[PDB]
């Protein structure tokens, strides 16, 4: 399987992107 | 005989076309963009209701992939013998199958024996969470390494990250912004910020700047300095080269040179004596940490602060400071001595298993047609052999000395970094004076 | 057809070696006493090679 | 011995020396190169620190 | 994915015609000119012979050549017994003769007799006194085929030597020289003189 | 942690650091000619066009960083000199206010930090990457340059070179809007009218026959710029020499281009367009317009009435003291000082003249096969009648050109090119003996053949030397 | 059960990610490539001999004017494929200089790939048209095009004959 570049970074980038959204979200629902 | 894995695992698509340096040098330097930023962002399920590679999503980090390459160089070294391209492809295969089995058991065994989140404690579906983030993590970073290595980037992963490594804790080193409030009011890690701070806030300038250069509490001045030095000194050394006339034979008149650097089998013997004496060092401080209750585990080494002392690993430790040095004179003449005879041995080694032996490079150029334009008849084996030996064997000398100057100065870092970053940054402007700009 | 099935086996049962063997921190606590007796005869094999090449380079040496 | 020290002061003094020109511009490279990276990286550390705090509560 | 173009087929002719309006004037003339050159082709196809098929062009049919070369021999005749219009007339006329030639027959054969004739055409224009044509004409038959065609360059730097230009005369026989032997020893003597 | 705001620590911080960083930054902000006479028309519009090719500030990029730095070092030191006045253990802490992990901000530079590293990196390194991919080797947009290169044809030399040239990339931003439809009548009708049967054989119908009016526009500019047609109005004339140079630099790539083809035709044809262009003469008339006074009327004097050649400049000045009572009489010629000052002009030209042009490897006196051996050429420069050339005459462009010169050598059996050329602009200084010097690889035979070489120059036309060396090889 | 549902959950959400991002990429790049303009004007000989098989299936044209309308589109695609061929060399030397963008070279291999499936269709028709006709069509075509080329070129040398008279007059 073959793949771009530029795929892979954006992937890296949502990756980034879930884990600091899922600490926001945690601490959202912590303070409820 | 992993031929029904090939398909399995995913890959970029190599380079089309030849890329452009500006094109490479842009996905570098994203490339390493990406990879700080994966450094420096916490974890989740660390909190739990009661980090400098703690929980930064990089554990597991670097380890797998520089693992299975020390493994599968020394398998090759042990004995794909045959040079055709399935056997590169084959040896690529169980390179990445080898890294992700090992990435995934390494996260699995860091998740579930401890060091982080208890399962008992927090539950049976949040470290599953630890475990998918961590294997993403690998996942992309093995991913990167292969980008990079494909073409589209300039030198290696592993190389690039440690450099920029290095360099970040020196930088770090120098520009601190924490305090420290150990009493006597607070001060600041950074060199330059509490030079200034103290410099200003403090009535008695001449004791503030006494204290301030020698403070050997927190990374101060002085051993800035020194460091700044000793990279001067060794971007100076690392230049040396003797060439060599060489005429060709084949198409007649063409001249050249060749170069054969001082530096011969560059940052190699450091990085042999760094593993050597790290691994000789884990295992007497895992022997003494059970075993205490001995006598020869006690003259091979004792621990007591986390420093080693009174063993062989004392003498295998390096000195800490000029004072710790002087105190102990035959501790720094044994460990002078072995340190150079080590470094000497290692490189002398190295060059053979290398390839660049006397032998194989006149092979080479009898092979390509490259003839020394002696003075009438000169055989190239005789010189080579007589210039090469004494090179390597001087260079390894050479920079085992630098090191463990470096060490004993007190400059910031151990000297094996400052080396590995020296020496990479010089290869990369190396190859970008060889391609165009 | 049967050679591919043997060898997909065989490389089947080389990567479960390689995945229970990188787990042996995880020792069921059975064999482990065993593997530490074993690690530790080969450390002194090692150690008495090194020994005795020591031994033949300073009598090669006088 | 003696004779290494001997052979390795002779290949030393057969072996040709970097000018000042080239010199000062290979170091002027490394020097951007260093500064450049480590800067980076300095950079992303201290953005990163109140970011990471805030986040991790 | 083709271009729709309503046609419309002339009975009792077979030659086809574009129907009334491509909507553009250069498309418009585009198509008939194209329209005029297969209506062309389709007659000489059908005057090949009731196969249309066109034969292969391994074999050549001698005829043709046969009487070129009878009428060239006899124009050659008329041109050394003295006269030369009605010689160069026969020239004219068997080079159109030859120029007849189908397309999808070999070229080179074709090539080389108009080579042949125009050089001879040139020479006889020469004799005659017209310097442009004659020079025009030999400049025809070394286009045709430049290789070994030494009286051709010749006879180009003759004429060009004798109605002025002298730098065009040069070059002429600069490239001449340069492709080249009697004619080459030839060429050398006229550069001399020039 | 605990960010510390009491002791006021990251004033100090801020202080030093913006100190380190704007300290350097405040250093942002702090070849002869030839002797001429002569002033063309419209020179102020020449001169213009000259004035803004180049122009740079190299001031807003940094100052507004360098002011926002150092109000933000004044402010500091003034926290500084206000908050001094107030000014058996282990604990570690950060120099930043505590403001930041207050619970208000929190949130706010949370989203800030989000939307910048989701927006603002992805975009600029996009914007860099399409920047640094628009522009080619040749200083010429990519596109305009692939245009061109499906345009070319086996054997094309100076007309069709023209058309094939104007259809470059910088007419679409440089004739946006109207300003096709405010010219393209009127500069068409003449160019179409007044220039004769000579300087425009066929071309005509491609003229008309293109639709675009940009490129119908750019191409009637360039015939009208290559013709000095000074066609009536105070606004196209700076057009039409802005069109010279975009055409000056689309002929230097189509030169690049026809030489990665490889022939011999094309690129004889796209030296002299380049000669032409830099000239500003149309290419096939006589080269005798290089001088400053000289006019189509007396050039249609001097050399005859008619004729199919054209005086060049060394058969012009080798003539005897007769021209005067050719072209100086003046009814409706120049005048005596005219005269002599075009004589002045043109006694400084530069015209290389090569004695000695052998074959010769490193090393050895016979060249062996399959080697390095390398061509040298050595001739005296002489007017007709590392040093830096003089400048070219150039008297109607805007950009000053350097006269470089293109030395190659081919073979005329199978009709293409042997060896690229080898460029250079500086001598090593009638004059004394020069000396040029060119290295390639012999090919392996063992038969000694014959080669052409030419001695082509750019930014003037009337100078070519074509001499044959034969080559050799023994072994 | 939803304290193991959550992480599946997350799992899910970023396989779809990943997989619809991959999807819209490639539709987009695939868009973009076909967006690429034909390398040669529009081929005319190929519409004239689409719309003469229409008109006979709409009724009757003799099949000679098609075996014509055939050869003259033969002719015109080995013109096109011998300047092809021509131009393939000249791009690939070109193209490590730099003075050459990639989408040159994609409309190159595109239109290659179309030209080599045009030529083995046309000479598909060909051979479903007469007994074995395969590949004496493509001698013919290219004898026709030199003698066409070779007659053009000779008639526009003769063309000029009058000029020089004149000229030749004028001077004398």
């Amino acid at each position: 399987l073959r793949v771009d570049p530029v795929v892979v970074l954006v992937l890296s980038l949502c990756f980034i992107f879930s884990v600091v959204g899922l600490h926001v979200i945690a601490k959202i629902t912590r303070k409820f | 005989l992993i031929k029904p894995f090939t398909p399995l695992l995913p890959e970029v698509a190599a380079p089309e076309t030849k890329v452009p340096f500006n094109q490479k040098l842009m996905w570098t330097g994203l490339t390493l963009l990406i990879f700080l930023v994966m450094s420096q962002m916490p974890l989740y399920g660390i909190v739990s209701s009661d980090a400098s590679n703690r929980g930064t999503l990089m554990e597991l980090g670097i380890t797998p992939i520089i693992s299975s390459g020390m493994v599968f160089q020394l398998l090759a070294g042990t004995h794909v013998n045959l040079d055709l391209k399935t056997d590169r492809e084959l040896y690529q295969t169980a390179q990445k199958l080898f890294a992700i089995i090992l990435s995934f058991g390494q996260a699995c065994v860091h998740v579930l024996t401890g060091l982080y989140g208890q399962p008992s404690d927090l539950g049976a579906g949040i470290c599953v969470l630890l475990i998918v983030q961590l294997v993403v993590a690998g996942l992309v970073v093995i991913l990167l390494d292969e980008l990079l290595q494909k073409g589209y980037g300039l030198g290696s992963g592993i190389s690039l990250f440690i450099a920029t490594n290095i360099c970040e804790s020196i930088v770090w080193k120098a520009f601190s912004p924490t305090t420290i409030n150990t009493g006597r009011g607070p001060e600041f890690e950074g060199a330059i910020i509490a030079l200034f701070h103290l410099l200003l806030t403090w009535p008695d300038k001449q004791r503030a700047l006494r204290e301030a250069f020698y403070r050997q509490s927190l990374p101060n001045i002085m051993n800035l300095l020194a460091t700044l030095l000793v990279f001067a000194a060794v971007i100076y050394l690392q230049g040396f080269r003797v060439e060599i006339p060489v005429k060709s034979a084949r198409q007649r008149g063409v001249r050249g040179s060749y170069p054969v650097r001082l530096f011969y089998t560059s940052n190699m013997p450091i990085m042999l004596q760094s593993a050597l004496c790290s691994n000789v060092f884990l295992i007497s401080q895992m022997l003494y940490s059970r075993f205490s209750d001995n006598l020869l585990v006690r003259l091979l080494g004792v621990w007591e602060p986390l420093h080693a002392a009174s063993g062989i690993a004392y003498y295998m430790s390096p000195p800490l400071n000029f004072k710790e040095a002087l105190l102990d004179p035959v501790h720094t003449v044994v460990y002078i001595t072995f340190m150079l005879v080590a470094c000497a041995l290692f490189s002398k080694t190295w060059i053979e298993v290398s390839g660049s032996s006397p032998r194989d490079v006149a092979k080479q150029l009898k092979d390509q047609g490259l003839v020394m334009a002696g003075h009438r008849e000169q055989s190239m084996y005789k010189e080579l052999k007589r210039v090469i030996p004494t090179a390597a064997a001087f260079g390894g000398a050479c920079i085992g000395a630098l090191s463990v100057a470096s060490d004993l100065l007190g400059a910031l870092g151990s000297g094996t970094g400052i080396l590995l970053a020296v020496t990479i940054i010089y290869g990369y402007f190396e190859m970008a004076a060889r391609e165009g700009d | 057809e049967g050679p591919q099935w043997k060898q997909k086996a065989l490389a089947a049962a080389f990567v479960i070696g390689i995945f229970a063997i990188v787990l042996f921190p995880l020792w069921p606590i059975m064999l482990r006493q065993g593997v530490w007796y074993l690690s530790v005869g080969m450390l002194g094999l090692l150690g008495l090679f090194f020994a005795l090449a020591i031994v033949r380079l300073i009598l090669f040496c006088v | 011995p003696r004779d290494f020290l001997k052979d390795g002061m002779q290949f030393i003094h057969k072996c040709q020396k970097p000018d000042r020109k080239e010199f000062k511009k290979v170091c002027q490279a490394v020097a951007i190169g260093f500064v450049a990276m480590g800067a980076i990286g300095y950079i992303v550390k201290l953005v990163h620190i109140p970011i990471n705090n805030i986040l991790v509560a | 994915t083709y271009t729709h173009y309503p046609l419309h087929l002339d009975p009792s002719s077979k030659a086809v015609s574009l129907a009334t309006t491509g909507q553009t004037p250069a498309q418009t003339e585009a198509v008939e000119a194209e329209l005029q050159q297969l209506n062309a082709l389709h007659r000489s196809l059908i005057s090949l012979d009731p196969p249309n098929v066109p034969p292969p062009p391994l074999p050549i049919n001698p005829k043709r050549s046969a009487q070129i070369t009878k009428l060239k021999e006899t124009a050659n005749t008329a041109y050394k017994r003295g006269n030369h219009g009605e010689a160069v007339r026969l020239y004219s006329y068997a080079i159109e003769m030859a120029a007849g030639r189908p397309g999808w027959e070999p070229v080179n054969l074709a090539r080389e007799e108009l080579s042949g004739l125009y050089a001879n055409r040139a020479q006889a224009h020469m004799a005659q006194q017209m310097w442009p044509e004659g020079w025009v004409d030999a400049k025809c038959s070394v286009e045709s085929k430049p290789v070994g065609n030494a009286k051709g360059w010749w006879r180009g730097g003759k004429c060009l030597v004798e109605m002025g230009r002298y730098d065009e005369a040069r070059a002429w026989i600069e490239q001449a020289l340069g492709i080249e032997s009697d004619g080459g020893k030839e060429l050398a003597a006229l550069l001399e003189e020039i | 942690y605990n960010y510390d705001e009491n002791g006021q620590f990251f004033p100090f911080f801020v202080l030093t650091l913006t100190g380190l960083v704007t300290l350097p930054l405040t250093y942002s902000l702090l070849a002869p000619r030839i002797k001429s006479d002569f002033k063309p028309q419209h020179d102020d519009i020449i001169q213009n066009q000259k004035r803004k090719r180049l122009r740079k500030e190299r001031r807003v990029k940094r100052a507004i960083a360098v002011v926002v730095g150092w109000a933000i070092i004044g402010y500091m030191v003034y926290l500084i000199i206000v908050t001094r006045r107030t000014a058996g253990s282990y604990s570690i802490g950060i120099a930043l206010p505590k403001l930041i992990i207050e619970e208000g901000s929190g949130k706010y530079v949370l989203m800030l930090y989000a939307s910048l590293l989701g927006i603002l990196l992805p975009y600029i390194v996009g914007r860099w990457w399409y920047g640094s991919q628009r522009y080619t080797r040749e200083k010429v947009l990519a596109a305009s340059a692939g245009n061109m290169f499906r345009e070319y044809e086996g054997t094309m030399i100076g007309g069709p070179i023209v058309n094939a040239l104007s259809t470059g990339e910088e007419y679409k931003e440089m004739l946006s809007g109207p300003k096709a439809e405010e010219g393209l009548a009127k500069v068409e009708k003449k160019v179409l009218a007044l220039d004769e049967k000579i300087l425009s054989a066929k071309d005509r119908e491609v003229l008309r026959k293109i639709d675009n009016p940009v490129r119908r526009k750019a191409l009637a500019l360039l015939w009208a710029y290559l013709n000095r047609i000074d066609l009536e109005d105070p606004v196209l004339n700076e057009e039409k020499y802005e069109a010279g140079s975009i055409a000056l630099s689309l002929t230097e790539s189509f030169t690049a281009i026809a030489l990665a083809f490889g022939n011999l035709i094309p690129i004889i044809g796209a030296y002299r367009i380049s000669q032409c262009i830099v000239q500003a003469i149309s290419p096939g008339s006589s080269p005798l317009l290089q001088l400053p006074y000289f006019t189509p009327k007396v050039v249609e004097s001097v050399e005859g009435a008619d004729v199919k050649t054209h005086l060049s400049v060394q058969k012009y000045l080798d003539m005897p003291e007769e021209r005067r009572r050719s072209l100086t009489v003046g009814p409706g010629l120049l005048t005596e000082d005219q005269y002599n000052s075009a004589i002045a002009v043109a006694k400084q030209l530069p015209l290389f003249a090569i004695s000695k042009a052998f074959f010769k490897v490193a090393g050895e006196r016979v060249v062996t096969p399959s080697s390095l051996v390398q061509l040298v050429i050595k001739g005296r420069i002489i007017p007709p009648g590392r040093v830096q050339p003089p400048l070219a005459h150039a008297p109607y462009l805007p950009r000053d050109h350097p006269p470089r010169w293109h030395i190659f050598l081919a073979d005329a059996k199978q009709g293409k090119i042997a060896v690229p050329p080898f460029t250079f602009t500086t001598f090593d200084k009638t004059f004394n003996m020069q000396t040029l010097r060119m290295q390639f690889q012999a090919p392996p035979q063992v038969g000694n053949f014959s080669f052409v070489l030419h001695m082509i120059s750019d930014s003037y036309m009337g100078f070519d030397v074509k001499q044959e060396i034969t080559l050799q090889v023994e072994d | 059960w939803l304290t193991l549902v959550v992480p599946f959950a997350y799992l899910g959400v970023l396989i779809g990610c990943l997989a619809t991002f991959s999807s819209l990429y490639r539709r987009r790049k695939a868009a973009k490539a076909a967006s690429l303009e034909p390398w040669f004007p529009p081929h005319l000989q190929r519409d004239i001999y689409h719309s003469l098989l229409h008109l006979d299936q709409q009724q009757r044209v003799p099949e000679t004017v098609l075996k014509a309308a055939l050869l003259r589109r033969a002719a015109e695609d080995i013109k096109r494929v011998m300047a092809i061929r021509e131009q393939k060399q000249a791009l690939a030397l070109l193209l490590q200089r730099g003075s050459v963008g990639d989408e040159l070279w994609q409309r190159f291999l595109r239109a290659e790939k179309e030209m080599e499936d045009e030529v083995r269709d046309v000479v598909a028709e060909a051979n479903s048209y007469a007994p074995n006709w395969g590949q004496v069509i493509f001698q013919s075509a290219r004898e026709m095009d030199a003698n066409a080329t070779y007659r053009a070129r000779m008639e526009e040398y003769q063309a000029t004959v009058a000029e020089e008279r004149a000229w030749w007059d004028k001077k004398r």
